[PDB]
């Protein structure tokens, strides 16, 4: 859960 | 009128009062640091807020445009 720089999703960001 | 966010929202959307006029981009990590490289907590400026040695705050001058890359299978 997360707004990385490689994901938006809380699912693939973390 | 309003901007992006992004902190402890999934994501979301506000800007701050009659000050500010666009909206930046704040490079650091989590607490977590995970594998994803650089976390980036989106909102409210005026200027572009930069740091040297850690803080990147660049910009977006117009509506919607703020972010980064994100939104990719990976």
């Amino acid at each position: 859960h997360r707004y990385y720089e490689s994901s938006l999703e809380p699912w693939y960001p973390d | 009128i309003v901007c992006h966010t992004t902190a402890t929202s999934p994501i979301s959307a506000v800007t701050c009062p009659p000050g500010e006029n666009l909206c930046y981009r704040k490079m650091w990590c989590d607490a977590f640091c995970s594998s994803r490289g650089k976390v980036v907590e989106l909102g409210c400026a005026a200027t572009c807020p930069s740091k040297k040695p850690y803080e990147e705050v660049t910009c977006c001058s117009t509506d919607k445009c703020n972010p980064h890359p994100k939104q990719r299978p990976g």
